[PDB]
């Protein structure tokens, strides 16, 4: 038994959440450098 | 035990000078990721 059913429907709604939040809102209070500076090492540090 | 204080009282009205100044006390933390905090924290510690 392992979870790995629901990926493609988190995926989707990652998206949806981005788009309504691009559409509506303006990021502004919701941080969006640190999660690119914490991934800009995540990419070579976990896949390796 | 406690005479400490006079001494130490009177030394604080002459100091000297120097560089290179450590990491004083405890700064603030990011509050994130080990991983990348630990990154940062040893590239720091070998560039500077």
């Amino acid at each position: 038994i392992d979870i790995s059913s629901g990926q493609y429907q988190d995926r989707l709604i990652s998206l949806i959440a981005l788009e309504l939040e691009h559409r509506r809102q303006n990021v502004t209070s919701l941080p969006i450098a640190a999660v690119v500076s914490i991934h800009d090492s995540v990419m070579l540090q976990y896949e390796r | 035990l406690l005479d400490v204080e006079a001494t130490l009282v009177a030394l604080r009205q002459q100091h000297l000078d120097r560089q290179c100044y450590f990491g004083v006390y405890v700064a603030e933390g990011t509050e994130d990721t080990l991983d990348v905090q630990m990154g940062r924290f040893m590239e720091t510690w070998a560039d500077m």
